[PDB]
């Protein structure tokens, strides 16, 4: 619920279309999100343009990645709301010690968690097969199970597989057992 | 059509060591040996799992940088006993430190302030008060040791700044002496111009390379500049791998008649390679069998040996980096490379600039200097140049493409036992 | 042996004193910590139902290690690598386990409870040449008499343990152990000593061997909760061991 | 002896006589181990029943000085600590622990009363004296057969039995749990004084039990049947018929009452039992109620434990607490044990030889070749 969703320029129109789910719509009228423009009068198919998809997905990937990499800490008093880029060596048990009130501590603006949590959602808003076993219905299950909808599975599996390629190089599927038992 | 049309191809801009003649020759990577500086810590060549950074660990990490190099500078300098930075100090003492600026703008004198390490003081800062120091150079992230007193507790006052301790330069042995000197021709990104995704400017070097046949060719991104103008806009009907793998392929096969080692170096503005650092090497390329033994994907930052010869690189725009930062009493670029060279870092500012996300376990692994470089390759915005700064010559050959216009390359001459003067000519020419 | 293998996993049964060194997935933790947790509860479950030493606990504590894959059972064969997997789970899931339960002394001593069961358990199903083995392994150094001392000391051996038949006393061997290990036994005057050494048959050993157990798992607990606040700071993991205890299985 | 003489003659024996030299050879143990003597517990009881504990000593100099200075009336030697005790008011709460002493046993006449005919309370006589006798033998051969340790010191305690001091480097880092196994193992007589069967063995008879049996039955005839005569009348016999069964109970008496000798009476009541087979064990049970050591596991469970030493005056009797030689132990007679009048006698009647001239010499002798073992254990070690 606090993740942005994916925003796509249509080439041809130039509006926004706002991605949250594979699938858009109820009953036999349900299609995958990137069939047609959000747009009536626009018949531009963003599936056409899957390389340009593709190319602002990982400008997103990297977005994202420089916010967290960015390092921005806030302090958690409100009457400081201290905002700062440098990490301070001097923690309490809580963590990082803010050094304008030296009071309160540092929590970071955008946490490995929230970079986490935005990366499987993009992941979320391309995984077909999550989507039908999960967020479809029945009798949507069965119209989307069909022939009509092989490529866009296709394609829909090429876009998750970018951002299962980014997330398989993430800190936040593997367990150190060193750092844990010492 | 600006680049094109070019008049002055060919100019050297810059010159510098023994004068030659006016066409450059190698030996087309005969006798030639590259690898890897073999130091005590391993090198970076393959991807880390990264964006999990606890804030204990970059505690650690920050800590252990100001401590170590405190240790090797109290060695150095035969200080008996290094003092918390907190404490008040009525008398004169030395404390051990790096250097910070209070609030998030830039540095200023009025705005330095000292943050201890764990050992010597729980991490605790003080504000500095430099009316009493003559002479200083001072850098965020900087590890200095200061004699000076604190009489309120509350505003340390340095009378001494001591100065830095770079590293020894490397001993080479017997096994390269009657190598022959070799030729290094060293480009950095962007290769296109700042309307087109052609090439033209890398063209032109590759030709350049087969003509001059040089023994390296040090290439350092962007590859695919992620600022590029049509890259931004999403205008590109290929995928960014795809352009990628036609920039390496055009880089590899046009070299294959120069018979040129050739050294890939990444860049953070790469848009198509994992943005940290330091960066691992390109893995997205596999070079065919006839190119295996020529072509180097290496680290961000890297240290290379060239029959003996150890060149430091980074893709980084450290000058650009630190310039912004560097506060000094009264040459800039000078200070600036003596100072990354004394705090044996390929990235010693902290925090980074805006434009670098920097994983600290890796930057602690991957970045410390191993030795003094006799070459170091330090690609700017700024204007490029030679210097000798403590005997290491220092080369920023510009970017090959600057906007509209064509830019610059260097090329330069090193020979193991020369004379120090392992480089026995360098130039900065037009493209 | 196939690929990354090794000779980490010796013997089945283990004290459990080297912390792993792996990097796992989080799904192989997750799988891991429930399994544990499940064998575990069993054991308890079994425990309260059954006598330990009958038969149905037995058979029940069987199915349960065959159910959840774990090492209950020695192999004469070699170091198969399904054999090495099972071990490996063994090693990591206890200490994942240790994470989750030392954050309170009742949750410490349930774990304690639970881990020596399955271990006595474990011991009363190896064969005399692999329970030598394992004593040997970690440094137990408990023995074996020759024939000839024993024949040396036929009637103090006879009327030290008892009821020992003359002939199938004569079809047992002893163990050679020093008299600070065996309280339990001197104490009431059930095994003879000889020069400082108590000359113990091949039942109450798994007694001894349980205490050292024992007294090693309760220092590593202590320790464990001594390194709490480095774990609590990883949200992955945060879910699972503070709630592990009451998690539905 | 006259005890308003004791403060007397004390300061000149702590003078001229108590055997500094190898009393420190002793508790310094070769100076293997540092601190050893110099975290040494003693106590001392003064004049008027003074008692102060945690004394410690730097060497045999400030030993010598601070006993001479004060004259005790009793010396106990008790554990060796983390720390000095002088300076455990220094230590931090719990880091203070008792950590190494010798494994001791205390025998003591009393707590035979309700098995002796002949004396009570702290009345001995030579007629008694071979339950000591007995103890020493039984007890002695378990420490050097059974657990295998080599060093043992026996020691007179001045007036009602005797003490065991087990010094092997094994037997001093023992437990408290380790202790009370051996004391346990060690221990047959269970029970108080409102329990009349205090031995009941089981149907096997534990090695040990056979051994302790063994030793006594050589002694049994002359301690039970001829000397304290355990079956002179029927005051006495009747505890013993109350030690077996009724069964045979009225069988027994009309026997008893055709007897002459209680020789005569053992033999029928073995003859009657052998006759009666689980009760084949009677006899040996009735002969360890009346013969086997009994000891109070208080006493060497705790390491913390004040034991008093050797070379000790008795405040009452005034006899020195001498050292007893295994070998001779038959011979050994505890009312010929040398008083300190006695000695004193002796010494003002003639530097480091003063007390070969009396007759406490043998005693240091057996001391001294006790210590030369230890020595020897210590180098070839
Ligand atoms: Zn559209
Ligand atoms: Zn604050
Ligand atoms: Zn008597």
């Amino acid at each position: 619920r606090d993740c942005e969703r994916f925003k796509f320029f249509c080439p041809k129109c130039g509006t926004e279309n706002i991605y949250d789910n594979v699938f858009d719509g109820s009953g036999l009228q349900i299609e995958p999100g990137l069939k047609r423009c959000s747009k009536p009068e626009c018949d531009a198919s963003p599936l056409d343009y899957v390389i340009q998809v593709h190319n602002k997905l990982l400008l997103d990937i990297r977005r994202y990645i420089k916010k967290y990499y960015s390092g921005w800490l806030v302090c958690e008093e409100k009457t400081c709301q201290n905002r700062t880029r440098r990490l301070p060596l001097s923690f309490s048990r809580n963590g990082p010690i803010c050094q304008a009130c030296s009071k309160a501590t540092l929590r970071s603006e955008y946490p490995e968690k929230a970079l986490y949590t935005q990366l499987c959602f993009y992941r979320f808003i391309f995984d077909w097969d999550y989507a039908l076993e999960k967020v479809v219905s029945e009798q949507e299950r069965g119209h989307l199970k069909k022939k009509l909808f092989q490529e866009s599975e296709n394609q829909y599996k090429k876009l998750k597989s970018t951002v299962d390629q980014v997330l398989s190089r993430s800190g936040y599927s593997e367990v150190n057992l060193s750092k844990l038992f010492q | 059509q600006k680049y094109g049309s070019r008049t002055n191809r060919g100019e050297v801009v810059t010159t510098y060591g023994e004068l030659q003649g006016t066409t450059w020759n190698g030996g087309s990577g005969s006798n030639t040996n590259v690898e890897l500086f073999t130091s005590l810590d391993e090198p970076l060549t393959k991807m880390y799992k990264f964006m999990f950074q606890k804030l204990m660990d970059i505690r650690e990490v920050v800590s252990i940088k100001i401590e170590e190099l405190g240790a090797s500078l109290k060695d150095h300098f035969q200080i008996d006993e290094f003092t918390s930075v907190s404490l008040p100090a009525q008398e004169t003492v030395t404390v051990l430190g790096q250097i910070g600026c209070d609030s998030n703008g830039k540095l200023n004198s009025k705005s330095v302030i000292l943050e201890g390490d764990r050992e010597h003081s729980a991490g605790m800062q003080v504000p500095v008060d430099l009316s009493e120091l003559k002479d200083y150079s001072l850098f965020p992230g900087q590890v200095v040791i200061m004699e000076g007193t604190n009489s309120t507790g509350r505003r340390f006052v340095p009378t001494k700044l001591y100065e830095g301790v770079p590293l020894p330069f490397h001993q080479p042995s017997k096994e390269f002496e009657e190598c022959p000197q070799q030729m290094v021709i060293t480009a950095c990104g962007p290769f296109t111009t700042s309307d087109t995704i052609t090439y033209d400017a890398l063209k032109d070097l590759i030709d350049i390379v087969n003509r001059d046949r040089p023994d390296i060719c040090i290439l350092l991104g962007p590859f695919l500049d992620a600022k590029h103008e049509q890259i931004e806009n999403l205008q590109l009907t290929v995928t960014f791998e795809d352009v990628f793998k036609r920039c390496l392929k055009m880089i590899i096969e046009g070299t294959r008649p120069s018979g040129c080692h050739l050294v890939i170096v990444p860049s953070l503005r790469d848009v198509h390679h994992d943005p940290v650092y330091p960066q691992p090497p390109f893995s997205c390329f596999e070079p065919a069998k006839e190119d295996k033994e020529r072509v180097h994907f290496v680290a961000d930052p890297c240290t290379l040996s060239v029959n003996g010869v150890v060149i430091g690189m980074t893709s980084t725009d450290l000058l650009f980096h630190m310039g912004a930062e560097e506060i000094s009493s009264s040459d800039r670029f000078s200070r600036i490379l003596r100072h990354i060279l004394t705090q044996r870092s390929y990235y010693p500012l902290y925090p980074p600039n805006e434009e670098i996300n920097i994983d600290y376990e890796a930057l602690y692994s991957y970045t410390p200097m191993p030795v003094t470089p006799d070459v170091f390759i330090v690609p700017s915005e700024l204007r490029y140049f030679i210097k000798d700064v403590t005997g290491c010559i220092c080369i920023n050959p510009g970017r090959l493409t600057k906007g509209l216009v064509g830019g610059t390359y260097a090329r330069f001459l090193v020979k193991s036992g020369a004379m120090r003067s392992t480089c026995i000519s360098a130039q900065v020419v037009r493209v | 042996t196939g690929d990354r293998k090794g000779d980490l996993y010796p013997s089945s049964l283990q004290f459990y004193q080297h912390p792993p060194t792996e990097n796992i997935s989080l799904i192989e933790f997750e799988t891991f910590a429930i399994e544990r947790l499940k064998l575990l509860k069993a054991v308890e479950n079994l425990g309260v139902s059954y006598v330990k030493n009958s038969e149905e606990y037995s058979k029940k504590l069987e199915l349960e290690l065959r159910k959840l894959k774990f090492p209950y059972r020695p192999l004469h064969e070699e170091i198969s690598d399904d054999v090495y997997d099972l071990r490996r789970k063994d090693h990591i899931s206890h200490f994942i386990l240790r994470l989750a339960y030392c954050q309170s002394e009742d949750l410490r001593r349930w774990f304690i409870q639970q881990e020596m069961d399955l271990f006595k358990f474990r011991f009363g199903l190896l064969t005399k040449e692999s329970v030598q083995e394992f004593l040997k392994l970690n440094d137990l150094q408990y023995v074996a008499i020759s024939e000839d001392e024993k024949n040396m000391h036929k009637e103090d051996l006879m009327n030290s343990s008892f009821g020992l038949s003359l002939t199938k006393m004569e079809d047992t061997e002893f163990y050679k152990v020093p008299f600070q290990a065996a309280l339990d036994l001197v104490r009431p005057r059930k095994v003879f000593l000889w020069r400082g050494f108590a000359f113990i048959p091949h039942k109450d050993i798994v007694s001894i061997v349980l205490n050292d157990f024992r007294a090693k798992l309760s220092k590593a607990l202590a320790l464990s909760a001594r390194s709490l606040p480095v774990v609590q700071s990883d949200e992955r993991l945060q879910p699972l061991l503070n709630h592990l205890s009451h998690s539905y299985i | 002896y006259d005890p308003a003489s004791l403060p007397d003659v004390l300061p000149l024996y702590y003078r001229r006589l108590f055997p500094f030299y190898q009393y420190f050879r002793w508790l310094n143990y070769g100076g293997v181990v540092k601190n050893y003597f110099q975290h040494r517990e003693f106590s001392f009881t003064l004049k008027d029943d003074v008692y102060v504990r945690y004394q410690s000593f730097n060497n045999q100099s400030e030993l010598e000085k601070e006993m001479q200075k004060m004259c005790p009336y009793k010396i106990d030697i008790g554990a060796v600590y983390s720390h000095r005790p002088s300076l455990h008011n220094t230590v931090k709460s719990g880091t203070f622990q008792a950590q190494e002493k010798e494994l001791v046993f205390d025998i003591d006449m009393t707590d035979y009363d309700d098995v002796r005919r002949c004396c009570s309370s702290a009345d001995i006589c030579p007629k008694c004296w071979t339950l000591m006798t007995i103890a020493v033998r039984i007890l002695d051969r378990a420490l050097a057969e059974d657990f295998g340790f080599k060093h043992r010191l026996w020691v007179y305690s001045g007036r009602r039995g005797v003490h065991c001091w087990v010094c092997d480097d094994s037997a001093r880092k023992l437990s408290q749990a380790e202790r009370s196994a051996v004391a346990e193992y060690l221990s047959v007589v269970k029970g108080g004084e409102e329990t009349i069967k205090k031995v009941q063995l089981p149907e096997t008879i534990h090695p040990f039990i056979g051994k302790s049996l063994k030793m006594v039955e050589r002694y049994f005839e002359k301690y039970a049947l001829v000397d304290q005569d355990i079956l002179e009348n029927k005051q006495c016999w009747d505890k013993v018929i109350a030690l077996v069964p009724e069964v045979a109970r009225e069988s027994l008496l009309r026997e008893f009452s055709k007897a002459r000798s209680s020789v005569e009476r053992w033999d029928k009541l073995s003859s009657c039992l052998e006759a009666t087979r689980r009760y084949s064990n009677i006899p040996k049970e009735i002969m360890l109620q009346f013969c086997y050591p009994r000891l109070d596991v208080n006493v060497s469970k705790g390491l913390n434990h004040l034991l008093k030493s050797p070379f000790s005056v008795h405040p009452k009797t005034g006899r020195i607490s001498v050292p007893i030689d295994c070998k001779k132990l038959d011979q050994f007679d505890p009312f010929s044990v040398p008083t300190i009048s006695l000695i004193c006698s002796e010494l003002d009647n003639v530097r480091t030889r003063d007390y070969k001239r009396t007759s406490l010499a043998p005693y240091i002798k057996v001391f001294e070749q006790f210590l030369d073992k230890l020595d020897q254990s210590r180098k070839g070690e």
